[PDB]
This record gives C-alpha cells, sequence and structure tokens, in this order.
C-alpha cells in the first residue's frame, strides 16, 4: 500500500 | 536517465498525465473486506496475506477515457509486488503507457515525492492526478487534486473531473489554465 510514511 | 523512454508515436503529441492508485483510484486493505472487487494475495517477509482492494466509483469509465485523451502514466509510492497486480486488473484498456513505483519516488522530508522532472516529458505537458498534496510539492502547478477515496460509493470524484480533463488533453500549456 501507498504510504505516507515508511 | 529519465523515468520513461520516449513516447510512442501514437502518444508523443498528447500531454502526460500521472495517475496516483492509492486512495485515487482504489482503496485496499489487509483488513477483510466483503464483496471485494479484487483480492490479491502479497507476500511480506515469506508470509502471504491477502489485500482487498475496492475500486472508487467511475474508475472504468475514468481509466478507459483518460487513455484516449493522454498518455497515462501509473505511479504509486506503492510496491510493484502489489500495484502491478491491482493494474493488470484495472486496466483493461490498455491505458497506463508505463508504470513507476516506489523506488521512483524521491524521498524528500518524510514523504514520498513525484519528482515530474524526472520523468522525460515537456513540463508544460505533464499533469499529476493525486490525492496527497505531498506528492507533488515539487511541482504544485502541474497538480490536478482529487479528494482521497476509501468506501465512500456515493463518490463522484472521477466522474466530476472528465469535463475538466476533456479540456487540459487539448491545450499546448497546461500551465496556460493551472496559472504558470
Ligand atoms: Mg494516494
Amino acid at each position: 500500500l501507498s504510504p505516507p510514511s515508511p | 536517465q529519465y523515468l520513461l523512454p520516449e513516447a510512442k508515436a501514437q502518444d508523443s503529441d498528447k500531454i502526460c498525465v500521472v495517475i496516483n492508485l492509492d486512495e485515487t483510484l482504489v482503496h485496499s486493505s489487509f483488513k477483510p473486506v466483503n464483496n471485494a472487487d479484487f483480492i490479491i494475495p502479497v507476500e511480506i517477509d515469506g508470509v502471504v496475506h491477502q489485500v482487498y482492494v475496492l475500486k472508487r466509483p467511475h474508475v472504468d469509465e475514468f481509466l478507459q477515457r483518460m487513455g484516449e485523451l493522454f498518455e497515462c502514466v501509473l505511479f504509486t509510492a506503492s510496491l510493484a509486488k502489489y500495484a502491478d497486480p491491482v493494474a493488470d486488473l484495472l486496466d483493461k484498456w490498455g491505458a497506463f503507457r508505463a508504470r513507476l513505483f516506489r523506488e521512483s519516488c524521491v524521498f524528500h522530508r518524510g514523504n514520498y515525492v513525484k519528482d515530474l522532472s524526472r520523468l522525460g516529458r515537456d513540463l508544460r505537458r505533464v499533469l499529476i492526478l493525486d490525492n496527497s498534496p505531498a506528492s507533488y510539492v515539487f511541482h504544485p502547478d502541474n497538480a490536478v487534486p482529487v479528494a482521497s477515496w476509501f468506501d465512500n460509493m456515493s463518490d463522484t470524484e472521477l466522474h466530476d473531473l472528465l469535463p475538466f480533463f476533456e479540456q487540459l488533453s487539448r491545450v499546448d500549456d497546461v500551465y496556460s489554465v493551472l496559472r504558470q
């Protein structure tokens, strides 16, 4: 999923 | 090197639009979802887990038309092992001419940023459609905002944006509309 931060 | 090769002859005249996946076109979850649109097995440290994908309303109308109007490029901060299967089931018309994943993003101050300047396309003929304003912090004048989508099936934002993209697909310089 496309995360705001790792 | 640039992220993209030279556009094929049937695309080079068109504007490039980079399209976000998660919370723009779909919303996914590892938490189980009844009546999901797709389920995708994703291996994370040897254990396969099911990812439940919901399709934002009107996404099929949106992608089919957008693939005509533009050279569409998928550009997500997520991993190919998840994104490629999702894109394979979504893109029933071959609208995405290329796919760009996390390793193509720039990590800038805690955010994955889509650096449009590394695409290899004149920025006056580039657009970005993304739910996270942080994703386009370097090229805010290239951006068409859309609200993040999770599971609201009354949502019609992709549908409502089509007449605006119709206009954009015909200008010579997108900054003439988005203001330089
Ligand atoms: Mg997003």
